This record gives structure tokens, sequence and C-alpha cells, in this order.
């Protein structure tokens, strides 16, 4: 019974790990996109002088 | 002023960057150390390297 319970718990842990990996990718991508979307328009406008 | 960066500011930004890199390093080391058979597979290449 303990082995079955641990297997179910490990399934939950695996789901959490997969969600963590997706969110790592999403949050790094969002950091890059926010940094660009805030500043790059004005920076390219100034560089085109 | 903005003609140059003061030494104090340069040093503080440098140590902040070093601290950020070491935080990333600690996160990576913890990710590697707490891997268990029930979630992660045994990479033989990394094991042979390290
Ligand atoms: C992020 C880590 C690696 C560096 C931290 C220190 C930062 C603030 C340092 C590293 C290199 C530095 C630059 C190097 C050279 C110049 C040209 C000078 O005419 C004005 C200051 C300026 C533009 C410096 C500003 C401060 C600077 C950007």
């Amino acid at each position: 019974s303990d082995q079955e319970s641990n297997n179910a718990a490990a399934e939950w842990k695996y789901v959490a790990m997969v969600m963590d990996h997706i969110l790592l990718g999403v949050f790094m991508l969002v950091c890059i996109i926010g940094t660009l979307a805030v500043f790059a328009g004005r920076l390219i406008e100034l560089n085109q002088q | 002023t903005s003609l140059s960066v003061p030494l104090l500011g340069r040093f503080l930004i440098f140590v902040m960057v070093v601290a950020t890199l070491i935080v990333m390093n600690c996160v990576i080391v913890l990710n590697v150390s707490q891997r268990t058979p029930t979630t992660h597979a045994m990479s033989p290449r990394l094991r042979h390297v390290l």
C-alpha cells in the first residue's frame, strides 16, 4: 500500500516538475520580451538619428 | 551626473551581478543534487564528465 501511495505521490511530483519547466521557459521568455518591449522602441528611435 | 559611472556604483553593480550568478549556480547545484530515480533518468555523459 505504501508503494502504491508513493507512486501516486511521485506522479503528482512529476506533474509539478513539468509545470516548473514550462514556467521557467515562459518566464525567461517574458523577461526578455518585457525588457525589449519597454525600451527597444525608444532605443531604435534614438539610434536612427 | 552621467559622464561616467562612479567606482562605488561600479563595484556595487559588479557584486550584485556576481551574487545573481552565484544564485543561479546554487539553483543549478540544487537541481542536480535533488534529482531522484522516480523523476529523472541517469545521464551517463554528465556523470562521466563530473
Ligand atoms: C555587469 C558587470 C559585468 C559590470 C558592472 C559594472 C558596469 C556598471 C560598468 C562595466 C563597464 C563600464 C563602462 C565602461 C566604459 C565606459 C565608457 C566611459 O566613457 C563612460 C562609462 C562607461 C560607459 C562605463 C560605465 C559603467 C560600466 C557599464
